[PDB]
């Protein structure tokens, strides 16, 4: 059975039955690693990524909030850390991060023990999921697809805005 | 159970993911690790012989270090490999 | 001088004893009554087999790669 | 021919080839015959090389570009120091071959093992399957022969070097 | 903050002087973790600085080593 | 096998002579406990030099 | 030469080449041997041209200029940086995510040599599709010559 992304491949097995499973696994990675987590890490990376790169381009656009510390004052999204952390508004905002996910790594736990906790589910806001098993996993479908597009977007703006000093435009 | 007996090791006691690697690409893995971690020392010993510049320990790079971790790998993933090969895997 | 050429010369000497004293008790092992020998020794066969050891590292080799030197497990053991 | 100059008799007066029989201790201590063997074949093949080695440079032969030495007992670490990159894939190459050696065959030591001594799979020119049985077999009583030849030879070469006078034929030839 | 901001080789600088005299400020200095090796010149003994930092490198191997078991985790 | 004359190795690991070799002396065929009678050379701590073994802890040398 | 194609002269005839007997010797290592041997053979063919093109025209750019590079052999070391580099990125990620995984595919026998997916654009009957296959065996080992 050869992959649909890649017709001259084999499919990946493990990843069947799975949202965004288009066939695409190359070098196999799920062959060997547990799914769960890989699946658990695809999605995380991408909510992280999709609030990244939106942040990142808001501030690029002004949107600085009222008061701002005066530290802050002209600040790119980049160059935005060390200021931000001399402050306290990146630490101030770390420990409840952390908090969050130190539960949340219980969870996984929990996950790869097998609880019955999908990967990726902390039960938040489902009541938007639709109710039709159909409906909820296009929802789904969309956030991964939103998300996968995040990821190499945030990558694109931090990358190409350091190299060549670049707003909005080509950020 | 991880009690064996003959010439070779049954995969299970490679772990969990190891045991369904190829031989092969544990044994990539096992050069490309082995190569990093001499690199490392080999460009780490020029900095520590680099005439002073290396006060406060200057020479310490957290790259490096890291870097240097291969070396133990190196050996695992390399007689993991042979495991794997002689499994037949 | 100080230590090795010293050192061959115990050697030589300690096994030389060593080994015609295994000849001998071996030996008379067989005889009409082993232990008796042992208190009172049979002076011309001690002689003979006593310089019979200034080869004995040859002697010793070669009982080794005959299996004749070392037994095997058909020695007494303790309980455990 | 076996054994022409032993007038066709096994040659080991030792018994090297007998300890590995003997019962009443050091359990799989000894070598198994199959361990000799392809330490003989390795001990020769390499001892050939290095024997060549000597005389090519003392004949005042040198590579284009290669690093320059006069001690044929020092050379190794000048070229170690004068080309590194070059010491390191030769170096590579080298572990990657004894280790395949055996990765793949088995244990020899203890007589396990599945792989002929001395076939370390390098036939590139398929002689094993262009000539006849009898030309193979008289091929490899040459390559042990001339092998083991060369270690007496580099045995010389050592003795030489450290007993003054150990060998006076080579003397004569003016050698050091 | 070198601590956190990486700059760790800061926490080595400014040894205490050969000249210092324990208990004391009289050619003290203000480094915390360092590795100079051997004794203090007037007391004989080994610098403290150097001991904190063992007992720092001692600690992370440590560490690191407790988390090798399994624990309902 | 065990018989009059016969040379055996003990099997017993209580006695002194395990592992050792001895002449059956006599076998008794009443159905006693420990029929065979074996005889060594070397006396025990004791001072003894005979025991009574069982067919089973005695294997014919020869 | 039963089992792969080849074996034929470039007039036509057959011609089994394999003085060294290196298939026998080695024959595990066969389905590799075929992988590189297209390989190399659509690297060179590529190489052959384009060589021609450098000398006849360039990318609008002053790097790409004539002026820049007079030589065709020269641009590998003016362009090292930049360009090259570029390229150097894009084809070693082929080979680890591409061509790595196709050839363990090749190993098991569970694609032919040489196959990538770009026979979507070939030939339906299996005969006119063989003869293509072996227009590029051919003319690639004929472009591996010529390249040197
Ligand atoms: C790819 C081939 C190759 C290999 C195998 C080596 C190997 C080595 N190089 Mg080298 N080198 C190479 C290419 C290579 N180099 C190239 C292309 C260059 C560019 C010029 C250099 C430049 C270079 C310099 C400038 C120096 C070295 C040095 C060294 C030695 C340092 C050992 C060390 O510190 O590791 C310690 C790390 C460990 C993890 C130790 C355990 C690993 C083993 C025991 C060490 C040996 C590695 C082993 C032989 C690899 C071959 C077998 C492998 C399959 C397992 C080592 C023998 C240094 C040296 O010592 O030279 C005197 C040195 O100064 N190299
Ligand atoms: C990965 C996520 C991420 C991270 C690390 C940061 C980090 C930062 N942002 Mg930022 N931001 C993000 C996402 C993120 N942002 C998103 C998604 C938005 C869209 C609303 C913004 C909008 C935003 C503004 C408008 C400003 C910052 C600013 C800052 C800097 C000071 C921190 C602060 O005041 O936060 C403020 C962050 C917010 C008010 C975010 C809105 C509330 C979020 C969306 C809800 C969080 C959901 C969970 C609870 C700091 C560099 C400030 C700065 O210094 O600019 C130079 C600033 O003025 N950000
Ligand atoms: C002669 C050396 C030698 C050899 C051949 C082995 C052989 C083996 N060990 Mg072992 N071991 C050794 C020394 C050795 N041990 C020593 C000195 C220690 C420390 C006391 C250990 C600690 C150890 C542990 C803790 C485990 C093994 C395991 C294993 C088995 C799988 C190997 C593996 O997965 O590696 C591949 C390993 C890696 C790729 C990880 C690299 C991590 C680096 C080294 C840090 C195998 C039977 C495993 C086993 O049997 O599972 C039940 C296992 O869990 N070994
Ligand atoms: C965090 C506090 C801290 C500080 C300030 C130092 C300071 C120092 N250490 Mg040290 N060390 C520490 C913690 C610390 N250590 C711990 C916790 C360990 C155990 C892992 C070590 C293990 C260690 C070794 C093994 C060595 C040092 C060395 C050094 C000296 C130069 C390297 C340097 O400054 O950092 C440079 C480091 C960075 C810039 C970032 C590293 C980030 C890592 C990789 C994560 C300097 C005296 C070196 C030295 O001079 O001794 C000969 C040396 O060889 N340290
Ligand atoms: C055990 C085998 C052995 C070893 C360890 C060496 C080792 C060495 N040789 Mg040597 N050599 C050998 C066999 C060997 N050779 C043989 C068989 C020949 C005859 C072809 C030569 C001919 C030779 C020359 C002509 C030169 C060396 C040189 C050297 C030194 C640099 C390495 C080099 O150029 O490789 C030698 C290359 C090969 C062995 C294979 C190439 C074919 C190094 C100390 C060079 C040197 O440092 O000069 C002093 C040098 O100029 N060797
Ligand atoms: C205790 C140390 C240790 C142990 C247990 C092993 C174990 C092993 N090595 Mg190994 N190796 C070691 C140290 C060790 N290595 C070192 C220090 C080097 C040089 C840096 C190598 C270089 C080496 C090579 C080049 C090869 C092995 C290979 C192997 C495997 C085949 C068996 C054999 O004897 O060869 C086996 C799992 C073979 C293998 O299967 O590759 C992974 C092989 O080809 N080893
Ligand atoms: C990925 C490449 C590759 C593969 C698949 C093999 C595969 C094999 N090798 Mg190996 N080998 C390789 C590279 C490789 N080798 C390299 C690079 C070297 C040295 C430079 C060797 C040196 C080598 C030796 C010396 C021997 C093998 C042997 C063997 C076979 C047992 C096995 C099929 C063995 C063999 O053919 O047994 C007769 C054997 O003895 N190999
Ligand atoms: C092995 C093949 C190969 C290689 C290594 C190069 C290398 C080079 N060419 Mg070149 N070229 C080639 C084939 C090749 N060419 C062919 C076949 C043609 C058309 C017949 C051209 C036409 C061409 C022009 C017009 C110019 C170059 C130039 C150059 C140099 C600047 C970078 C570059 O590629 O320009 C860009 C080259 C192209 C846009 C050519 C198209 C790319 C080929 C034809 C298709 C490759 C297949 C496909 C892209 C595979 C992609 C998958 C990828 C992920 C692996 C560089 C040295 C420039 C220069 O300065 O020369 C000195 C220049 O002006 N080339
Ligand atoms: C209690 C409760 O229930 O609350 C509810 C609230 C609410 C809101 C209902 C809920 C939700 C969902 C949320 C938060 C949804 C938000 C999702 C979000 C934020 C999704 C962004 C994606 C960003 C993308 C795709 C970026 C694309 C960017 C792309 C594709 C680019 O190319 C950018 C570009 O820069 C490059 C890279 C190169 C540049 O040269 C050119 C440009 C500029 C074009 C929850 C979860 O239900 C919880
Ligand atoms: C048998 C055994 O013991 O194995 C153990 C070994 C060990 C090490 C305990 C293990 C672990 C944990 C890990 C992941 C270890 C790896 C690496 C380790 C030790 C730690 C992690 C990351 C460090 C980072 C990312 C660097 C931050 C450093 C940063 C961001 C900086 O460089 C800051 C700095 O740049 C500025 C901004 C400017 C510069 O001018 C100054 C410098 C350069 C300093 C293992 C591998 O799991 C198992």
């Amino acid at each position: 059975a050869k992959s649909k992304a890649l017709p001259w491949l084999p499919n990946p097995s493990n990843l069947d039955g799975r949202i965004g499973a288009n066939g695409f696994d190359p070098l196999g990675i799920s062959e060997y690693f547990p799914v769960d987590y890989l699946v658990e890490s695809e999605i995380k990376h991408g909510r992280v990524c999709m609030m990244a790169w939106a942040g990142y381009v808001a501030v690029d656009l002004g949107a600085r909030i009222y008061p701002l510390p005066e530290s802050m004052q002209g600040v790119t999204s980049a160059t935005a850390h060390d200021p931000a952390v001399a402050f306290g508004s990146m630490g101030n905002m770390f420990i409840w991060i952390a908090l969050f996910e130190m539960v949340g790594w219980i969870g996984l736990s929990q996950t790869l023990q097998g609880s019955g906790r999908e990967p990726g589910d902390f039960g938040w806001g489902k009541q938007f999921m639709g109710k039709t098993q159909a409906e909820i996993d296009t929802m789904k479908l969309k956030e991964l697809t939103n998300g996968r597009a995040a990821m190499l977007a945030f990558a694109g703006v931090v990358t190409q805005s350091v190299l060549y000093d670049k707003g909005f435009p080509y950020f | 159970d991880m009690t064996w007996e003959g010439e070779y090791p049954p995969s299970k006691v490679l772990g969990p993911i190891m045991s369904k690697m190829p031989s092969g690409l544990l044994a990539i893995i096992s050069m490309a690790s082995l190569g990093v971690c001499v690199y490392s020392c080999v460009q780490t010993g020029f900095l520590l012989r680099e005439p002073g510049a290396i006060e406060n320990g200057s020479w310490v790079r957290w790259y490096y270090v890291v870097e240097g971790l291969g070396g133990p790998l190196a050996w695992g993933t390399h007689v993991a490999s042979w495991i794997q090969r002689k499994n037949g895997m | 001088a100080e230590f090795i050429l010293p050192g061959f010369g115990f050697i030589y000497i300690s096994g030389w004893i060593g080994w015609v004293g295994r000849k001998y008790l071996r030996a008379v092992s067989t005889s009409a009554n082993p232990s008796e020998s042992e208190i009172i020794i049979n002076v011309p066969l001690a002689l003979k087999i006593m310089t019979t050891g200034y080869i004995w590292p040859i002697s010793a080799w070669q009982e080794l790669i005959s299996n004749d030197l070392v037994a095997v497990s058909e020695e007494i053991t303790v309980s455990p | 021919a076996f054994n022409p100059e032993m007038a066709g008799e096994v040659f080991d007066p030792m018994g090297f080839g007998k300890m590995h029989e003997i019962k009443g201790a050091f359990p799989n201590m000894f070598p198994n015959p199959q361990f000799l063997e392809e330490s003989e074949i390795k001990h020769g093949r390499m001892a050939m090389l290095a024997w060549t080695g000597v005389w090519a440079t003392e004949s005042g032969l040198h590579f284009p570009g290669a690093p320059v030495a006069d001690d044929w007992t020092t050379a190794l670490g000048v070229w170690a120091r004068e080309d590194p990159g070059g010491f390191g894939i030769v170096l590579l190459l080298l572990s990657i071959a004894e280790g395949e050696g055996v990765s793949h065959a088995g244990d020899n030591f203890r007589g396990v093992s599945k792989k002929t001594p001395g076939d370390m799979g390098f036939d590139w020119m398929g002689m094993t399957k262009k000539l006849s049985a009898d030309k193979l077999e008289r091929y490899q009583t040459v390559e042990k022969k001339n092998g083991r030849a060369a270690m007496i030879a580099m045995a010389s070469l050592f003795a030489m070097k450290a007993i003054p006078g150990s060998v006076p034929i080579m003397d004569m030839l003016g050698a050091n | 903050t070198p601590f956190f901001t990486g700059n760790w080789t800061v926490y080595a600088e400014n040894p205490d002087s050969a000249t210092h005299v324990f208990n004391t400020s009289e050619g003290s200095g203000t480094a915390i973790l360092t590795f100079l090796g051997g004794f203090h010149p007037q007391t004989q003994s080994l610098w403290l600085s150097d001991m904190a930092h063992h007992h720092l490198a001692i600690a992370v191997v440590f560490i690191v080593a407790g988390h090798m078991y399994r624990t309902n985790f | 096998m065990i018989d009059r004359n016969s040379k055996v190795r003990i099997l017993r690991k209580e006695s002194y002579w395990f592992n050792q070799i001895g002449t059956v002396a006599t076998v008794d065929q009443s159905g006693i406990r420990y029929p065979a009678v074996v005889r060594f050379e070397s006396v025990n701590y004791a001072g003894t030099n005979t025991n009574n073994f069982a067919l089973d802890e005695l294997v014919e040398v020869k | 030469y039963n089992h792969n194609s080849g074996g034929v002269n470039f007039k036509g005839d057959t011609f089994q080449f394999d003085p060294l007997g290196l298939s026998e010797t080695y024959a595990p290592l066969v389905p590799f041997f075929r992988e590189s041997e297209i390989r190399h053979g659509r690297t060179a063919m590529l190489a052959v041209t384009g060589f021609i093109v450098q000398d006849f025209v360039r990318i609008p750019g002053d790097a790409y200029s004539f002026e820049a590079v007079p030589k065709t052999v020269g641009a590998h070391d003016a362009l090292l940086e930049g360009p090259m580099h570029q390229l150097l990125l894009w084809i070693s990620l082929w080979d680890i995510v591409i061509t790595y995984p196709s050839i363990q595919a090749t190993m098991k026998g569970e694609r032919e040599p040489g196959d990538f997916g770009w026979k979507w654009l070939a030939p339906k009957d299996e005969a006119t599709l063989k003869k293509y296959e072996m227009n590029e065996l051919l003319n690639g080992r004929l472009a591996m010559m010529a390249v040197g």
